């Protein structure tokens, strides 16, 4: 519905009823956003693409415990009463003001049989004063580390255009750890540590449709203008149904003889 | 169905049959074999093509949010093609199945007039 | 609701397959998340009880792989593979679906 | 991460008692709170749920209109009233967290990730 | 990409074997017919089809 | 261009720091200037196709 | 074998014996360790390609 | 001509002529050039294709 795929991995108050599902259908809507906060995902199509096949998604802790310095983000667009921020995810903002921010080093070790999801945020804000008074003054630096994964990255802050009520933008970053795997973040400032790890649950397959569900079909595939149930092997409806069905084609109706060539007297 | 002038609009429960003419009447009868054997055939090649496939496609392509613009291409090129050879194999199945069953059609037609003609050496003879 | 439990404790030895049940008299399955609200709980002699398992299915991080949660609309299994020294306790199924939380009436096990 | 606990003692039925359960090592604001009763012998048995903002409170129907359940932020802590005691609560009193972010799912009454040690209550007859 | 592919041969290989699998067929009926009408047409009245 | 950031990584291989090796490809009659101020794994020798 | 055909460039010790080859047939195996120090390699699948 | 495609978006000398064309086929050379002052377009191919 109102939320979206990407959301119940960050958590927005529109993905709170769907953010440790089960199913074997995912179903994904126009309106659904991924974000309460504006942001973006990097590399955002793989991530829908792993997601669609999690099967659902199990939640982990991650047990990254901050002593000394504030992490209750908050903010007026990520809203339900008051001001909040997500759910899986943790703002490591300064101790009460304009103060340094320490070089944190977490690691979190993935002890699972199955290779977990995790994602992290990145935050540049709408001046450098705002990341001054978030997180303090100097060139912040956050290395992300693992056996597969070693990309590392600096928070950019500037002006934006107004988006959803904020100026700033978290990009949304992500990673698979292998089993017996660790990954290691080490933020100095601007960071959007993740609170709870993404375990993936089995096999399932996302659609993104438009129309209401119904539970009356032993439906095959299914797309924006609904379900193809048919034994035909071609069909005409829409040319990227995902699922096991009739195939596409560029003709109206084909029409296969099945009696004989006909003569009227 | 070539040598006949046009088929029958009165015969109604079989596909070949039978008219009578004779010295008692006027009567229509329907074969049972060569009908029965055309059917099977023909709902057989019916069976062998209506079938949902066995591969499970997946979502390549998202609608909402658009996909960056050269792998988007990419995927919007390849799907093309493959709709372009599915449209072609579709139409290439359903052209040659329709003409083999309307060579099959014909074929039985001709079975039974050949195992006719058989069946009566110089009793009876055709007209054309 | 009522959360209703197996029979009493088991004099089960090390390494036999632990079986515990809990039986409801409504459906704690919702068809909008499909998770199944129920959660499984362990009460060492003394010390308050952990969670094993949560959702009926997914397992802790501080657990091992030997309790397994079986769920469904209204039966409940756990299966322990084996039992050691460190797994005898007492346990509870409580569900979350509806109000009030109802917990189980406690498996205690015996080695 | 773990809760602390102070109040519990020897109370007569009837009275007023103050119970308190201060937290620490995570975001207290966040996740939903509950308190559950474990009676010496007997099987554990739930109290009261407070959400995240507190205007959601949930409660057992044998302590329905009578306990009430707070929670402070600002603070870290969270308080449950003693109103008209009897003789079977008589049991140790935990303050486990709900295992829910922000109060998430189409519940708000989570289950319990981790738990306090407990102080127990006895009345005297 | 490749599970497309993999599918439009599957399907070319299964119609190719159908299709030739008939076409084997009816040539042998072909050749058959083709003998039987060549001994029909040496055998003018001295001898006669039989069914 | 890029930057090199230190930071806290696992041991893979019973090390920390990580080498990330870029790569490109030179057409004949041309060259390539490399600019450091540090941290770099200089190319000893270049390598060519050969069929 | 337990050489890499990336590693062929960069000259881990296990690549050193195929560290300039000539062949018309490469073969690669899961042991194949690219690296030694260890690190990824920008545009992977683009360089093993070519 | 010896104008490039992404040119027309930018404005080298050579695309001068072509800077806001409007043409049903539009035709590239092999001795088009994109830019004067060196430089190279970022996601090359997502731009050439729009
Ligand atoms: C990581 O640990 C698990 C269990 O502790 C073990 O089964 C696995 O083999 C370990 N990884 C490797 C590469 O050995
Ligand atoms: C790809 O095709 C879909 C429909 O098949 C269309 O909606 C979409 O706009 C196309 N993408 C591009 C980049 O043209
Ligand atoms: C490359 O340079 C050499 C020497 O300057 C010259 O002989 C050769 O023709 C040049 N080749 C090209 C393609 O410019």
């Amino acid at each position: 519905g109102q939320c979206g795929l990407l959301g119940t991995i960050t958590g927005p108050p529109q993905c709170d009823q769907f953010l440790e599902f089960s199913a074997d259908l995912i179903i994904e809507r126009r309106e659904g956003s991924d974000v309460c906060y504006p942001g973006k995902f990097v590399n955002e199509e793989a991530l829908r693409q792993i997601l669609r096949e999690s099967g659902g998604i199990d939640k982990e802790t991650m047990g990254f415990t901050y002593s000394g310095i504030r992490t209750n983000g908050a903010t007026s667009a990520c809203r339900r009463s008051g001001s909040s921020f997500y759910a899986e995810m943790k703002w490591l903002l300064s101790n009460t003001d304009n103060a340094a921010f320490p070089q944190m080093t977490k690691s979190y070790k993935n002890t699972r049989r199955d290779p977990a999801l995790i994602v992290w945020g990145i935050h540049h804000s709408g001046s450098t004063t705002e990341q001054t008074k978030l997180y303090g003054s100097g060139s912040k630096l956050i290395t992300v580390g693992s056996s597969n994964y070693q990309q590392s990255f600096v928070p950019s802050p500037g002006a934006r255009p107004q988006v959803n009520g904020q100026s700033g933008r978290i990009d949304f970053h992500w990673l698979i750890l292998n089993p017996n795997d660790t990954v290691t973040f080490s933020f100095n400032g601007a960071f959007i540590a993740p609170d709870r790890a993404s375990f993936l649950r089995g096999k399932s397959m996302g659609i993104q449709s438009g129309v209401q569900v119904d539970a009356n079909c032993e439906g095959d595939c299914y797309h924006s203008g609904g379900t193809i149930i048919s034994n035909l092997p071609f069909q005409n409806i829409n040319s990227r149904a995902v699922g096991k069905c009739p195939r596409y084609v560029k003709q109206e109706s084909l029409m296969l003889a099945t009696g004989m060539k006909n003569v009227p007297e | 169905a070539g040598f006949i002038e046009n088929g029958w609009e009165g015969l109604i429960d079989g596909w070949y049959g039978f008219r009578h003419q004779n010295a008692q009447g006027e009567g229509t009868a329907a074969d049972y074999k060569s009908t029965q054997s055309a059917i099977d055939q023909i709902t057989g090649k019916l069976n062998r093509l209506i079938e949902k496939t066995n591969q499970q496609f997946e979502l390549i392509d998202n609608e909402f949010t658009e996909v960056e613009k050269q792998i988007g291409n990419v995927i919007n090129w390849t799907r093309d093609s493959m709709t372009e050879v599915w449209s072609y194999n579709a139409e290439l199945l359903v052209a040659m199945e329709n003409q083999h069953t309307i060579d099959l059609a014909d074929s039985e037609m001709n079975k039974l007039y050949e195992r006719v003609r058989r069946q009566l050496r110089e009793n009876a003879e055709e007209d054309g | 609701i009522v959360m209703t439990q197996s029979p009493d404790s088991l004099a089960v030895s090390l390494g036999e397959r632990a079986t515990i049940n809990c039986k409801s008299s409504q459906s704690v399955l919702s068809g909008s998340i499909n998770m199944n609200y129920l959660a499984w709980y362990q009460q060492k002699p003394g010390q308050p009880p952990k969670l094993l398992i949560y959702w009926a299915s997914t397992r802790e991080s501080g657990v091992p792989d030997r309790f397994t949660g079986s769920g469904s609309g209204t039966d409940f299994t756990l299966t322990v593979s084996s039992l050691q020294a460190e797994d005898v306790a007492v346990y509870y199924c409580q569900q979350y679906y509806s109000t009030p939380l109802t917990f189980g009436g406690g498996t205690k096990v015996e080695i | 991460v773990q809760l602390v606990e102070s109040g519990g003692g020897v109370v007569q039925p009837g009275r007023s008692l103050r119970l308190s359960c201060a937290a620490s090592g995570f975001s207290f604001s966040n996740y939903g709170l509950h308190w559950v009763r474990q009676a010496p012998g007997k099987g554990l048995d739930w109290v009261a749920v407070i959400s995240y903002d507190g205007t959601n409170k949930y409660y057992a129907d044998s302590v329905k209109g009578r306990f009430t359940i707070s929670r402070d932020n600002s603070k870290n802590t969270l308080h449950l009233q003693m109103n008209s005691l009897r003789a079977e609560d008589t049991a140790v009193y935990y303050c486990a967290k709900g295992r829910g972010p922000y109060c998430s799912s189409s519940i708000c009454y989570h289950g319990m990730d981790v738990w306090g040690q407990g102080t127990t209550v006895t009345v005297s007859s």
